[PDB]
């Protein structure tokens, strides 16, 4: 009942992936082995969602996990959590894309995609209804950004009416992390916009900010970054996983929140954040979770949502608590930040309630925003893809894979009639 | 897996190939007769029982040099077949190396190659190791080159060259044997990391505080380079980067493929305790003109790509704020058609360090590869020493002697003058 | 009730029975001395299927070995269950063959065969009622191939009521063996089209692939290879020799599997097969056991399934499973592989299940299939023996034991028309 | 019950006899007086009680070289009369060898031959060692053959031969001895493995480290080739290949029956612990044209049939790897009327080795039996050199004198000249 299909591409994909793992498993009461160790039958209720039941009581995740090089798979094989995952569903290469989208999606991602396919059929057929497909992957990258893009047109094509999300890490405006990661980034955006329902965007430098400035982490590790993101994660999937008293599901949350088809970006966020120390000094009450949901601060995308107007909000909320303040939260939201909502959407935020905190916790809340300010990042995009592209700076690494001006060139338009989209709705009254 | 295969050629290669070979055993524990009492296996494959070889090849024209490595301490090391000699040298020409006296081993060599190369199953590609002023560095590697393009193709290829200094030279005929050598194997390399002499000696003066630092010395720190540029592949990491990434990254358009390499921090004991040794700290040490391998003038020059492979204790997010502040500086100023221009790795191991070398032990380390217009300086500068001599004939005969054509003399100053216009173009705003 | 005889031929033959051998003592619970040592009455109930019942509580194979040369007869002798064997049944030549079929069927192998035939008789005399004969051998030898047809042409002339099966090792299409393993083969073919039942393709470079890719053996043995072969054979009687649901038996898959006369020529297949880590990762249910059995890289003949149609394929089952549950699995094969069956057989696939499954699994199945597909090994024998027939290469080799051309051009000839009757029902509508 | 009967001819003979049961003898247990402290069976006859005796006879038309089996180490393993001795030699005349000398003994050889064969019960055939230069190795040998051909009709015949090198002869008139046994022994023989011993000394030098390899060294390597081809006989293995199937696998056409021996590895013990000697590595030496035991080239040639005959640690499945990526390489190229050209012996038994012996204790080996067009262009040479010495009847009236007649020369250079045709004709394609 409701089968999730989960995928990883690349070394960003695969180190948030087994985090996002390791967080269910402690959820669903699982254990390194996969063996339940938990104390409540609804932990098993709703297990194979994520889980496939295997012989002497043992559960393994439905995931599989895709790299051109096999270092990273390696490690996760040798982290905690790394003997729960079947071995077949760990598809490998032995050469890499060199950091280059071509290789990722026509090369060596090419030779690679087949076998994963193959493994992914299996994977939905064992299901008994497939909701569909969750892909956890960076754009910026080779195997991440071109694999990825190329793994989800092919699941596309063969599951076309089944739901495609995808988690992706986007590149950071203050700081590259590589030097052609505006070409990956635009060459994947051109994909996704056709490709996917709908896109959690997530940006290491928002994260940072996040870890430092909320969280009180004075060096944040990668790891960290990694755990607010499986945070999130579990957060839109826990009302199909538990029972509740208004509960969503990602069809649901993907009508709510995607008016057009094109303008399927959102930006996540997720509350209570605090530090060690000072947690003690403030009690989690759902009007104080509603403040910290709706702020720049607490965004995972580094964009000002006050730089443009949110179209929906989705909030999530876990734990016991009292429906009628929620929607009083909700309405006082709506009500004192107008401006900030566009006014042709009447009551544009959606809510959800799952009883099953997470643990720690006795309540918690996820937020899915849908906000125009997003475009800042494609233009930022398609400003340096520009400066590159008209100078044909780094292209031979790309031609020399066989592709053509031509591709990039749409790529660049399509992502431009995005954003010129995004600033139409901005602006309409 | 992801194996690597080194070659030295020539005495500044096989050296430094000692220096690095050296370390790498230093790193995974391998002892100088190839035992342990998995990691190392990119670059040392394994043999029946308790015993590792180097992915390697050593190569000179004559024997005194490879018979020190025979002789000497790591001489169970190596397999006897990887240590190539002739009888005659190249004699500081290019002739002799890529035509008379090179055509005699080129084949043994290749041969070689292609048994390491049989044993592999996942080829990254090649290291190799030599200098631009000798005969066999210069001649045999540009017959080499060729050869390897032909065979294996699009597999990648990587060079580490000792460039020749602005007022520091050993040879009269170095800019001859320069010039002719980066003619020849411009279209058959992907990359090739520049280092000098004068440089690393500055930095052994100034930095590490050494009177009189030795060949030995420079060696040493060249083996660090390398071990960083390695160590992604090596050991596991928190953001990687592997040798088919820098030519990508590194190289905006097919000729101008010659980064600078810089690493910090370069420190004695003694200066170590005082000190403590961020990721700020060291990066900024690095985007320094002083502590850079080369002689040559960022600040006259912009930055076309920048490479940072950090290694040890360090912290994404550390290395974020410091790239940042970086980025301000009025020192450094980048092309205009490169707004992303910083491509990062980050290495959970901290650099190993040699029994009784010169440098202190460090919980941090960074290396930077960097492309910049600068460089076309020291072209400019070679080319004019090359027409100086050229315009006399001066040394001329002994390379038509051994059958080189005076024509490709003028064919290589012509595609050099080409290579400088280039530059040139390419630095100036769109 | 019920006796098979069983026949060995040359090393191939000789080895692999030996498995066999050794496959059926454990399961019917006889020791190497020939006692049985079992728990259950069910094991010796029909033991009487392959085994003599001596004096003082002993069984004994109804087994012949042969071969013209001794070494290997020698080496049986020496192993593990060697002892198990009638001393009289051993029958063996001191010559050879020299890999040469002439010398197998007329020179050396004619010198043998009265004396195996003299053996055979009396076997078949032992018996209440002789089901019929399973020849276990190669084609691209001598001895098994040359020898094993003449014995076979003997035996059927003898008891042309009786069932004849092989368990035929068919030459690779990478890399050859031998040099004449073409002539060898097609020779043995002609004879084998007119006179078996019914012959089960067996191919190294398919057990090789099934060894390394799916069991995960880095390097596989022959004795592994052969081990799986046995497990085959061992369920394609499992039916005859324990009570079960639908049970089968060599006449009913012969009526099943077989249309027409000539095309009897089957790829036998067998599931479950796992790692020895990742056995523990997944649980044998039945739709598991149909899923593995229905796909290329299972098959034990080196031929892609999906390159034809199937004509019919019998599934037989063994352990304790529901019999709607394999029905339904049978009826969803058929239905969603749809082209890959031939649209004139309706429900062409047959079921058995034996209630009695082998040791160490709780339920195991062994498939037989009868591809259109087997063709293409067929035309690449042709392919080679025209090579080298047309420039009379070798000739003098055959020639020189006294066989004729002509012989040689209505082998080629015969092959050449069951290949165009292969395509004929393949292509049909 | 497989039993080998062997017959060693004239010094090269003898002298590599010597090196093969030496080595039986200790694969087998068998002490130098014939005791032991059932396999050996196929190659010694065992007499009483604690004794065992070859399946061989040594002749010589001369008593030098068979007087020092008789007074040295292993004068206890043979019995006197399976040592049979002349009194003069042939002097490197086929005519004495066949004809003047060779007849006086024929008889006796032939009667101990039958004495031998009437201990069998299951008798395989004859391996015949001899040369093709001497008179004995040459007119003996084919008078034997001839003799053989009538008294035991189509029982299998195998030779080993010391093949003349291209530019290392002892004799002079080795191109007459060689052409006319050739001519002689072709329609006699089924299959006769060719050796060069320039070949060989130079696999001595290069691959063994051996500055001065001596007789002794050739003929040791020698009886390894030959222990691999009778393994499969004397022991048990996986997949196995018997006397009878040589030449079934390996001459496609009656007189094209010169298939060619390799073995693989030959190592010194200080250069294989820096290696893992893998089937697809060994295998890859084998067919690398340097390793060979004949100086040609089977690059210039095509391969017809090849049989590759393993032992040791050896694992099919890795043997068909290896042959599948050997079957892809451009350096082998195989006739078009054979798609199949691989036949494969796979056997438990680790190659044994002689202590004191020049090569080194390996898991595995390998014995490559070939048959290529290449071999057509010795026969050229040898047929040139016969037609330089005949235009000119250089030292015909020896042949003369000693009952040949000259229009037999004649008849034996037409013969060749066909055989080198036929060579041809194979050759191209359909
Ligand atoms: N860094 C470093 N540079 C060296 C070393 N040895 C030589 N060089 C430099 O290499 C150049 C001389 O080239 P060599 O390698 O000695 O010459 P070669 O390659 O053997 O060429 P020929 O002897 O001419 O055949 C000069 O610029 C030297 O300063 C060394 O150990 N380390
Ligand atoms: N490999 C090898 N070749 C040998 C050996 N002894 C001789 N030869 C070769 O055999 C040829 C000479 O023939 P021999 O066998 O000595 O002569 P013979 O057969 O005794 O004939 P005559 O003395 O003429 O009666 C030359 O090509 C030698 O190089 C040996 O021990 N090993
Ligand atoms: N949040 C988070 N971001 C990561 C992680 N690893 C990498 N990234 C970010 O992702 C981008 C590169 O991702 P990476 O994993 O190298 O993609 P890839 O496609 O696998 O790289 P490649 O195989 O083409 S060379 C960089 O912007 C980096 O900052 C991680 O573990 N967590
Ligand atoms: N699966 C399997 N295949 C084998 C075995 N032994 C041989 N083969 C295969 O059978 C073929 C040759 O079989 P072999 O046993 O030599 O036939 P033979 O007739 O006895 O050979 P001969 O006496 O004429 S020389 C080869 O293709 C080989 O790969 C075995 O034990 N198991
Ligand atoms: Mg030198
Ligand atoms: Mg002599």
């Amino acid at each position: 009942m409701r089968e999730i299909v989960h995928i990883q591409a690349g070394q960003c994909g695969n180190q948030i992936g087994a985090k996002f793992w390791e967080v269910i498993s402690d959820e669903h009461g699982i254990d390194p082995t996969g063996s339940y160790h938990g104390d409540s039958d609804l932990q098993l209720e709703r297990i194979n969602v994520y889980y496939n039941e295997a012989a002497g009581n043992k559960y393994v995740p439905r995931a599989i996990l895709v790299d051109l090089e096999p270092g990273t798979m390696d490690s996760v094989r040798s982290g905690p959590f790394g003997q729960i995952f079947r071995p077949d569903n760990f598809v490998f290469g032995q050469s890499g894309a060199g950091n280059n989208w071509a290789k990722g999606h026509y090369t060596e991602g090419a030779e690679l995609v087949d076998s994963v396919l193959d493994v992914v059929r299996k994977e939905s057929e064992s299901c008994d209804c497939l909701q569909g497909f969750q892909l956890t992957h960076s754009l910026g990258g080779g195997t991440g950004s071109g694999m990825g893009t190329l793994l989800i047109s092919k699941i596309r094509e063969e599951y076309p009416d089944r739901i495609m999300n995808t988690f992706s890490v986007v590149p950071s405006p203050k700081v590259s992390d590589t030097v052609v990661e505006p070409y990956n980034a635009t060459l994947s955006v051109h994909q996704l916009v056709e490709n996917t329902d709908e896109t959690y965007c997530i940006d290491n430098e928002a994260l940072y900010d996040i870890c430092f400035r909320t969280l009180k982490l004075t060096t944040p590790t990668y790891g960290d970054l990694n755990h607010l993101v499986s945070a999130t994660m579990s957060g839109v999937t826990t009302c199909l996983r538990f029972p509740g008293q208004l509960n969503a599901d990602l069809r649901k949350l993907a009508v709510n929140m995607v008016p057009f088809p094109r303008l399927h970006f959102f930006m996540p966020g997720f509350a209570p954040l605090t530090s060690r120390g000072s947690q003690q000094y403030r009690a989690l009450t759902v009007p104080e979770l509603t403040q910290q949901m709706f702020d720049a601060k607490n965004m995972m995308a580094a964009c000002d949502p006050r730089h443009g107007r949110y179209l929906t909000v989705a909030a999530v909320f876990r734990g016991r608590m009292s429906m009628k303040e929620v929607d009083e939260q909700m309405l006082n939201v709506q009500n004192k930040n107008s401006s900030y909502f566009v006014e042709w959407i009447p009551n544009n935020v959606k809510t959800a309630v799952c009883d099953i905190p997470p643990r720690g916790l006795k309540m918690s809340a996820t937020f899915i925003g849908n906000s125009t300010a997003i475009q800042e990042l494609f233009k930022r995009i398609s400003e340096q893809f520009t400066a590159m592209f008209r100078r044909k700076a780094f292209l031979h690494w790309y031609t020399g894979e066989g592709m053509d001006e031509m591709e990039f060139t749409e790529a660049e338009s399509n992502m431009n009639d995005l954003v010129s989209e995004y600033q139409q709705y901005q602006d309409a009254t | 897996m992801r194996e690597c295969i080194s070659i030295h050629v020539g005495q500044a290669g096989v050296q430094i190939g000692n220096a690095c070979w050296e370390l790498y055993c230093l790193e995974h524990g391998i002892q100088p007769d190839g035992q342990m009492p998995d990691s190392f296996n990119t670059f040392f494959s394994e043999t029946g029982a308790g015993k590792h070889v180097p992915r390697a090849v050593f190569v000179d024209l004559e024997p005194t040099v490879i018979d020190e490595v025979r002789t000497g301490t790591y001489r169970q090391l190596f397999h006897p077949e990887q240590l190539i000699t002739g009888k005659e040298d190249a004699a500081n020409n290019y002739a002799r190396g890529h035509y008379t006296i090179g055509k005699e081993i080129i084949d043994l060599v290749l041969d070689r190659i292609r048994k390491l190369a049989d044993q592999c199953t996942g080829l990254q590609g090649f290291l190799v190791f030599h200098s631009f002023g000798g005969g066999t560095g210069s001649g045999f590697t540009s017959l080499l080159m060729e050869r390897l393009s032909v065979d294996y193709g699009k597999k990648s290829k990587l060079e580490f060259s000792i460039y020749p200094a602005p007022q520091v030279s050993t040879a009269v005929v170095e800019p001859y044997n320069s010039i002719l050598t980066t003619h020849t194997t411009l279209e058959h390399s992907d990359c090739a990391f520049m280092v000098d002499n004068e440089a690393i000696y500055d930095i052994c003066r100034r930095n590490l505080d050494i009177e009189r630092p030795t060949y030995t010395n420079l060696n040493r720190l060249i083996s660090q380079i390398v071990s960083s540029i390695t160590a992604s592949l090596r050991f596991d990491g928190a953001l990687n980067v592997d040798l088919t990434e820098f030519q990508t990254n590194l190289v905006p358009y097919p000729r101008i493929h010659f980064p600078l390499a810089t690493y910090a921090p370069v420190i004695s004991a003694e200066k170590a305790y005082h000190e403590q040794l961020s990721v700020a700290e060291i990066t900024n040490a690095c985007f320094e003109p002083a502590n850079q391998m080369v002689k040559c003038d960022p600040r006259h020059g912009k930055y076309m790509a920048c490479c940072l492979l950090y290694r040890g204790d360090v912290v994404p997010k550390d290395v974020n704020a410091a790239i940042a502040t970086i980025k301000t500086k009025r020192s450094i100023q980048f092309v205009d058609w490169c707004p992303t221009g910083f491509k990062v790795g980050i290495n959970y191991q901290p650099p190993t360090v040699v029994p009784g070398g010169d440098l202190a032990k460090v919980q941090r380390a960074v290396c930077m590869l960097s492309n910049t217009t600068a460089i076309a300086e020291a072209w400019a500068r070679l080319d004019h020493k090359f027409d100086l001599m050229y315009a006399k004939r001066a040394f001329v005969h002994w390379y038509v002697g051994e059958g080189m054509e005076e024509g490709e003399f003028s064919e290589a100053r012509e595609d050099m003058a080409a290579l400088e216009k280039d530059y040139e173009e390419v630095g100036v705003d769109s």
